[PDB]
């Protein structure tokens, strides 16, 4: 589930089944690629280090779902959010609720920083070749890579990762193209075209 | 035939399912199509018979009729009057054990407001005694004769039903309609009754000081709970907000008095199908309809109905 | 300060016995509750179970008859065992401290309460992949490079994951960008690590990337030069 | 209530009893009287 809210406002996240008795929901924050961190440890009680007004719905209402209000929403709070429901009528939940991803709107926007590396000499001596274009600092994470052999398209051999944010607005993507030592020297030059948001950045490399 | 299960709750194994989520058929307005409807009953109301299949406890003793929800069971003050040519004489003595001459008698036409409170072990909202607490008995030596105690100061008691019940309005016939207990809104909690242990302290001390006037002065007086039998006798059977409570009085009468700030809470059970007073013939049984919301009631303990054991020449106590 | 570290093999064959250890630093294991939490890829973290001194320990009813936890007081660490593994156990296992609490809703005496636990101080976590394939050592190849410049290293052929890459034995933490691996059709991952450096580095300002792959105990120090 | 199938209009409001055919509904003259001491 996804929640879109502008920065400097109030966000609201729903998690878990409907309440049946007196509950003590525990909230967790999962930063992308990190370990979950504690935010609320007793259904609207923050420990030391968590700012206000991070609030949850009181655990005395019967018949509602756990809602998490986040006032003054920032881009740094953009992360997944899980919940541990502690309902007096239900057995112990050994599985956290399905997390809710927060989307903070009006992110800067970023032209992709592409970098094309040719194959190393020690790899050519090993009868291998791999072109690598590494793409970073692009937003949002939605890019499509296309390889070219000096105006000839490359169909197969392309292995590409899926966009992946990295503790920032920076997404990451690595595109590898596997070739043989003769294929590199054959064509005049090779190009990696990254199509990002209507625009297309190309970077080329030529043999020596 | 009721196909019953436990109520939706995860608690330890030391909690017998007082409440049972039951399902059964019912006749609708028409005498053709049935009705797979569910209700919630207390364990005391039902009994298994050989998936757990039960029945109502009274199906094998007597018929049953529901108490209309329009009527109430609120004890109101009743003044009893006599007709012309008659009069009601009222003893005006402060210390009077009910039997014998009364020095200061007056007369009246109608007694004071006597609330008909139905309880068994503890008298409630009664008339306080004057000055010293009062003991009354037909034959103190006979251990088979009850000993009625009337209090001078009232002991505050608080009984509550912490369950926000729901009323299901089933249509059993073209005119009749049954009020089942729907789902519980909130926590699975038990009915209980509170007694301030300080006031109860002093009250028990003041009754034992009056007992020593009849059983010798330097003797030891012990209090134990009921012996056993029916629930109506072994528990402080009564009605409060409409539900009929049955409380365990083992924490009040477990003491021992020699010659010389919290509340005592009591586990109170509730029953809806009661058959007191034989049932008006050998047939009728009453179903106390389910009551919406949490019931809380504050009453006075104004007297006791005690009984002594037949030790004969057993002890000084 | 409280530092938690999870450490294990990383690759376990099906129907075997996983064994993990959580190195704890800054506090004793006798004075804290310790819980283990795995999380499959793209799933919600699954609570495994908790352990403490004096024999107070509990597991997951779904994983009841397979797990065994322990505490080493002498060596000050936590221990986990999971017998008879299958493909469902592949996940990222975290070691965290646990704090207890009671919420009372009724009157206490009626046992009208329940204890709720919450983990506050997590560990960095360890990865565990269940596969019947063998471990493959990585193959390190340096990626050769006015104003600024780029320069990188490449790990092309390894299994199962992960491979920790430092620069100059950890003396370069500014401008480093490590990119996520890609699973190739042969079943071998491949990642790359770049550093943005000033063009003025004739030096030679030695750049030596240190790769370590624990499942194959492969440690390769690759010197890159234009 | 949902071949047209019906019910009686009152099955869903109240029970029902038939008026015996022996009794009649004929309005007869009633003279109202008061007791002694009244007029
Ligand atoms: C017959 O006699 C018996 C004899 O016992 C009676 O039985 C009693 O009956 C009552 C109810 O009738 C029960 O009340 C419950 O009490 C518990 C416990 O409360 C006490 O303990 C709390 C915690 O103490 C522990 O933690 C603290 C640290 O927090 C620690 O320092 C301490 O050492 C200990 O380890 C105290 O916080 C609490 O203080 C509160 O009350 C004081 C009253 O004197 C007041 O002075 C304080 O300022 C403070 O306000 C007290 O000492 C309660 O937890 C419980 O209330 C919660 O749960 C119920 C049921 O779910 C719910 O309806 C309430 O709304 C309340 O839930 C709020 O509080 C939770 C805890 O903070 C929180 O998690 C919830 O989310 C919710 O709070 C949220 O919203 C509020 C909205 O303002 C906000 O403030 C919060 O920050 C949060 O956002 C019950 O009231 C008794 O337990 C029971 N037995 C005993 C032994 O007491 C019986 O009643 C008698 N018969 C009859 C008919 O009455
Ligand atoms: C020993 O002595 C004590 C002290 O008197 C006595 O306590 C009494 O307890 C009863 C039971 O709880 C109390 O009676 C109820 O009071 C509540 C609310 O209190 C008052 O609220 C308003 C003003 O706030 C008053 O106008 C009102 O009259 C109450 O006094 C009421 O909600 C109850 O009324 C309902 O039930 C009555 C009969 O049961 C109906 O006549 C009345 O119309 C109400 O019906 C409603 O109830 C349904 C929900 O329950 C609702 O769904 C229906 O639609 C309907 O609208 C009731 O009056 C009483 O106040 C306490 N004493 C005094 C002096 O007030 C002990 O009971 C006594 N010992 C024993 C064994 O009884
Ligand atoms: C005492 O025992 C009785 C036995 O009948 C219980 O009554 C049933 O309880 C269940 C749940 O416990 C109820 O089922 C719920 O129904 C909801 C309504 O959806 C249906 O109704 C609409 C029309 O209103 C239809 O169009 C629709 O297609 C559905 O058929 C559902 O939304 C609920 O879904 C939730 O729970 C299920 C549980 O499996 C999940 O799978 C869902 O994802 C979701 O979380 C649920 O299915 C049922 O309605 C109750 N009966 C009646 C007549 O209402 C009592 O609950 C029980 N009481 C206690 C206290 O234990
Ligand atoms: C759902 O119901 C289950 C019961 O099936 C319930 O789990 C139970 O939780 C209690 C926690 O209070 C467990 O009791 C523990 O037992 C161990 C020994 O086995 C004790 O050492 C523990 O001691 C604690 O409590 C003492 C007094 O309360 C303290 O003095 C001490 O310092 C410890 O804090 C503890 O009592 C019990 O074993 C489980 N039951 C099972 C079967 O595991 C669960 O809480 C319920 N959950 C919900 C949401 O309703
Ligand atoms: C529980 O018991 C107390 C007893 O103190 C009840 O309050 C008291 O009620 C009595 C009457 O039942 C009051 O006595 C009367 O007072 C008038 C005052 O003019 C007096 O003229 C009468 O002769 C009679 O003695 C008494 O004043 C009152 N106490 C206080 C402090 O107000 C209480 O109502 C009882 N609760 C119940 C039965 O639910
Ligand atoms: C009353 O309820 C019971 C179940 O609680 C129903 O029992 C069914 O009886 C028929 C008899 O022919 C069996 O074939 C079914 O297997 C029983 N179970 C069902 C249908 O779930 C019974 O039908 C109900 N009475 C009605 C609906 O009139
Ligand atoms: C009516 O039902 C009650 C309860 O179901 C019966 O009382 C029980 O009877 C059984 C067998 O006769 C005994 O084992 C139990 O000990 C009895 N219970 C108690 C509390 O004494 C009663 O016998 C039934 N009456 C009939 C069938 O005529
Ligand atoms: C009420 O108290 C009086 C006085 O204690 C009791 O009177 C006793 O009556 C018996 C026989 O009826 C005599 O043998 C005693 O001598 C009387 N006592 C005194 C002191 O003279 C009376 O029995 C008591 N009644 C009740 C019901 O307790
Ligand atoms: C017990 O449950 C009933 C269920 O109807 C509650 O009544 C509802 O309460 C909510 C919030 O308290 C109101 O918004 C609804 O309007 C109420 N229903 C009706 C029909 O009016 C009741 O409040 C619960 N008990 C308590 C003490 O809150
Ligand atoms: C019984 O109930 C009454 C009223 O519910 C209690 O009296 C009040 O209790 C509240 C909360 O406990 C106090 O804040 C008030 O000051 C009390 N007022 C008076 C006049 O007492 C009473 O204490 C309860 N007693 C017991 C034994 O449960
Ligand atoms: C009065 O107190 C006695 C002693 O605490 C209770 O006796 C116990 O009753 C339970 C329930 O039947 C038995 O399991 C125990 O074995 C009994 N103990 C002894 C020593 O006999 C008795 O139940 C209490 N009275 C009531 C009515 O609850
Ligand atoms: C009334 O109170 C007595 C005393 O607490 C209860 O007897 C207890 O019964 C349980 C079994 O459910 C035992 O575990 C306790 O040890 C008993 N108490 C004592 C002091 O021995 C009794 O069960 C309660 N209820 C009834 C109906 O007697
Ligand atoms: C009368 O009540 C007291 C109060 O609970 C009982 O005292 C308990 O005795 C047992 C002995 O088996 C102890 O383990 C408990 O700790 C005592 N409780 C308290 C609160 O002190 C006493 O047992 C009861 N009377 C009898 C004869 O059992
Ligand atoms: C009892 O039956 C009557 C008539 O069948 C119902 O009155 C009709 O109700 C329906 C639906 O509620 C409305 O669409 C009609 O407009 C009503 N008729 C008139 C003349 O107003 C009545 O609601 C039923 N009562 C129940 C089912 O409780
Ligand atoms: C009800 O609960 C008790 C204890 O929790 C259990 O032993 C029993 O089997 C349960 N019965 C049903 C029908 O669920
Ligand atoms: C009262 O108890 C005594 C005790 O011995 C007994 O003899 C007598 O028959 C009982 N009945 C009375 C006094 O009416
Ligand atoms: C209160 O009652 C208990 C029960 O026996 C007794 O031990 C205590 O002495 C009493 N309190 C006072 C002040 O007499
Ligand atoms: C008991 O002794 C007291 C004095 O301590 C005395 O007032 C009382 O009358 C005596 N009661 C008897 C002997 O029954």
């Amino acid at each position: 589930t996804f929640v879109s809210v502008a920065p400097g406002q109030t966000a609201r996240i729903t998690c878990g089944e409907e309440s049946l008795g007196s509950r003590s929901v525990i909230w967790y924050q999962q930063r992308p690629g990190q370990a979950p961190s504690l935010i609320i440890y007793n259904n609207n009680d923050r420990p030391s280090g968590i700012p206000d007004r991070f609030s949850g719905s009181p655990g005395s209402t019967f018949g509602t779902t756990a809602t998490l209000t986040i006032t003054s929403v920032e881009a740094g709070d953009e992360a997944d959010y899980y919940c541990h429901i502690w309902d007096s009528r239900r057995p112990t939940n050994w599985v956290f609720g399905e997390g809710t991803t927060l989307i903070v709107l009006s992110q800067p926007k970023a032209a992709p920083s592409v970098t094309l590396f040719p194959p190393s000499s020690e790899e050519l001596q090993a009868n291998k070749a791999t072109l690598v274009c590494l793409i970073s600092d692009f937003y949002p994470g939605a890019v499509t890579v296309a390889w070219k052999a000096d105006s000839s398209p490359v169909k197969a051999g392309v292995e590409t990762t899926t966009p992946s944010k990295q503790s920032n607005n920076k997404y990451a993507a690595s595109s590898y193209l596997s070739l043989t030592p003769e294929q590199w020297k054959s064509h005049k030059s090779y190009s990696c075209q990254v199509t990002h948001e209507g625009s297309t950045v190309e970077k080329t490399v030529a043999p020596t | 035939t009721l196909q019953c299960t436990n109520v939706t709750n995860n608690i330890t194994d030391d909690m017998r399912g007082e409440l049972k989520n039951c399902s059964f058929n019912m006749t609708t307005e028409l005498r053709d199509k049935k009705q797979k409807v569910y209700s919630l009953f207390y364990r005391l109301d039902v009994v298994q018979i050989n998936n757990k299949e039960y029945r109502l406890i009274n199906c094998n003793t007597s018929a049953i009729t529901q108490a209309c929800p329009k009527v109430s069971f609120e004890p109101i003050p009743i003044h009893y009057c006599a007709p012309a040519g008659f009069a009601i004489l009222k003893c005006k003595d402060k210390k009077f054990n009910g039997t014998g001459p009364c020095p200061s008698v007056s007369t009246v036409q109608c007694t004071h407001g006597i609330k008909p409170v139905v309880s068994t072990q503890l008298l409630l909202n009664g008339s306080l005694a004057e000055e010293e607490v009062m003991i009354r008995s037909e034959n103190i030596t006979n251990n088979a004769k009850n000993i009625l105690v009337q209090f001078n100061t009232p002991v505050q008691i608080n009984c509550t039903r912490p369950n926000n019940n729901t009323r299901k309005s089933i249509r059993i016939g073209p005119g009749q309609a049954f009020y089942a207990t729907g789902d519980i809104i909130g926590d699975i909690r038990q009915a209980h009754c509170n007694v301030s242990k300080a006031t109860w302290n002093e009250t028990l001390g003041k009754v034992v000081k009056q007992l020593r006037k009849h059983f010798g002065n330097n003797t030891i007086i012990r209090f134990a709970n009921s012996s056993g039998g029916d629930l109506e006798v072994t528990t402080h059977s009564f009605n409060c907000g409409g539900e009929f409570f049955y409380c365990n009085t083992s924490g009040l009468f477990n003491s021992t008095w020699i010659s010389n700030n919290d509340s005592i809470t009591l586990p109170c059970r509730i029953k809806q199908i009661i058959n007191m007073w034989q049932g008006c013939g050998i047939g009728q049984a009453m179903y106390a309809p389910p009551i919406q919301g949490v019931i809380r009631c504050v009453s006075n303990i104004t007297g006791l109905i005690l009984t002594r054991d037949g030790g004969s020449t057993n002890s000084t106590t | 300060q409280v530092h938690l570290q999870e450490s294990g093999p990383g690759l376990v064959k099906p129907s075997e016995t996983l064994s993990l250890t959580c190195n704890v630093s800054g506090t004793l294991v006798r004075d804290n509750y310790w819980s283990w939490i795995r999380q499959p890829l793209g799933k919600q973290p699954e609570w495994i179970g908790y352990v403490h001194d004096s024999g107070d320990t509990n597991y997951n009813p779904s994983l009841k008859s397979r797990v065994h936890l322990s505490l080493d007081k002498s060596k000050n660490l936590v221990s986990l065992r999971l017998t008879g593994v299958t493909a469902a156990d592949s996940a990222i296992y975290y070691c965290a401290t646990t704090k207890h609490g009671r919420r009372i809703y009724g009157v206490v005496a009626f046992k009208e309460w329940f204890t709720y636990f919450y983990m506050d101080v997590w560990g960095k976590g360890t990865s565990v992949t269940v596969s019947s394939a063998s471990t493959k050592g990585p193959s390190v190849f340096p990626l050769a490079p006015g104003g600024t410049a780029a320069l990188g290293c490449l790990v092309k052929d390894y299994f199962p994951e992960p491979v920790t890459v430092s620069w100059n034995s950890g003396a370069l933490t500014s401008g480093v960008h490590t990119f996520p691996a890609v699973l190739q059709s042969s079943g071998l991952y491949s990642l790359s690590s770049v550093v943005t450096v000033p063009s003025s580095s004739l030096g030679t300002q030695t750049y030596i990337c240190n790769v370590n792959h624990k499942p194959s105990n492969t440690k390769v120090d690759k010197r890159v030069e234009p």
